[PDB]
């Protein structure tokens, strides 16, 4: 089950 | 930025033995970028059919993938893994050896 | 033992045409289960072992959904990161990216992990407390900054301690028949005579799952390494893993030998020598 449903940008 | 060459090691998923059905393997690793070709061969010609696992990656960021297919080894015939990557001047070629 | 749940991602920029090449795989343990590719038709989180199919429809959609987002923010930070390290359009560059849990024997959270790099080289890491970050140079440092000021790491720590052990635990109860089973090591020992007087023994181990695994020789019960070679442990492509460990030995002198094989398979570890 993945992270999320937000990852920031760099 | 650093680039890595590829390890190769060809070998059966089974032991080998002449006649009978088993899967040649050829797994690279340890290289970086990921773009990278391979090729199995029997009798120096390329074989048809290939697969490979989706790309992954070790600790040290490096990358590993596997080659394979279904083959029938025999007594005559010889099988190789031929390695191409941006660091290789010139194709790898490495040898199927069945103790190995 | 312990178990863990990991994704790994790679972005790959194609400067000629087009958007980078992105491909996400999952594992618990050593079995990868999921993949996404973004040359492949679907289009879609795709299962890759036989546990998971049984996830229905809105597991995939939400999945699928998740894993383009992700692609998403790496092509982006593509983007930004040729310009904080002042590259030229045209060049191809990679972003990786590993996040993920651990759990002990208990299934209960161990430890997270969520690490990124580009080109090859480490770039900003959580830090295991979950709630720190390690900066390799001044520009993860600039990242550093903001996601400290975004508060990301609190967002991050509650999905590594949470939902990703909740998830883990389903997956192992669920895939229960192959990832609680453990496949100790198939041994055997083959001899080769280099000429009349060396002869090499190669210890092998087959069939193995998990891939963790040491191989030792010993020579009248001491540890050698001189005269050995050991092959990096290597995939069958039935999901189980082989090593084999070799020594050169004095014709002759064969007995005086012992291959040593520890494993999470095995209660004990395995002793082998040739006395064929």
């Amino acid at each position: 089950y993945l992270g999320g449903p937000d990852f920031p940008t760099i | 930025m650093i680039q890595r060459t590829p390890k190769i090691q060809v070998y059966s998923r089974h032991p080998a033995e002449n006649g009978k059905s088993n899967f040649l393997n050829c797994y690279v690793s340890g290289f970086h970028p990921s773009d990278i070709e391979v090729d199995l061969l029997k009798n120096g010609e390329r074989i048809e059919k290939v697969e490979h696992s989706d790309l992954s990656f070790s600790k040290d960021w490096s990358f590993y993938l596997l080659y394979y297919t279904e083959f029938t080894p025999t007594e005559k015939d010889e099988y190789a893994c031929r390695v191409n990557h941006v660091t290789l001047s010139q194709p790898k070629i490495v040898k199927w050896d069945r103790d190995m | 033992g312990s178990h863990s749940m990991r994704y790994f991602f790679t972005s790959v920029s194609r400067p000629g045409r087009g958007e980078p090449r992105f491909i996400a795989v999952g594992y618990v343990d050593d079995t990868q289960f999921v993949r996404f590719d973004s040359d492949a038709a679907s289009q879609r989180m795709e299962p890759r072992a036989p546990w998971i199919e049984q996830e229905g429809p809105e597991y995939w959609d939400g999945e699928t959904r998740k894993v383009k987002a992700h692609s998403q923010t790496h092509r982006v930070d593509l983007g930004t990161l040729r310009g904080y390290y002042n590259q030229s359009e045209a060049g191809s560059h990679t972003v990786q990216r590993m996040y993920g849990c651990d759990v002990g024997s208990d299934w209960r959270f161990l430890r997270g992990y969520h690490q990124y790099a580009y080109d090859g080289k480490d770039y900003i890491a959580l830090k295991e407390d979950l709630r720190s970050w390690t900066a390799a140079d001044m520009a993860a440092q600039t990242t550093k900054h903001k996601w400290e000021a975004a508060h990301v790491a609190e967002q991050l720590r509650a999905y590594l301690e949470g939902t990703c052990v909740e998830w883990l635990r389903r997956y192992l109860e669920n895939g229960k028949e192959t990832l609680q089973r453990t496949d100790a090591p198939k041994t055997h020992m083959t001899h080769h005579a280099v000429s009349d007087h060396e002869a090499t023994l190669r210890c092998w181990a087959l069939s193995f799952y998990p891939a963790e695994i040491t191989l030792t020789w010993q020579r009248d019960g001491e540890d050698q390494t001189q005269d050995t070679e050991l092959v990096e442990t290597r995939p069958a492509g039935d999901g189980t893993f082989q090593k084999w460990a070799a020594v050169v030995v004095p014709s002759g002198q064969e007995q005086r030998y012992t291959c040593h094989v520890q494993h999470e398979g095995l209660p004990k570890p395995l002793t082998l020598r040739w006395e064929p």
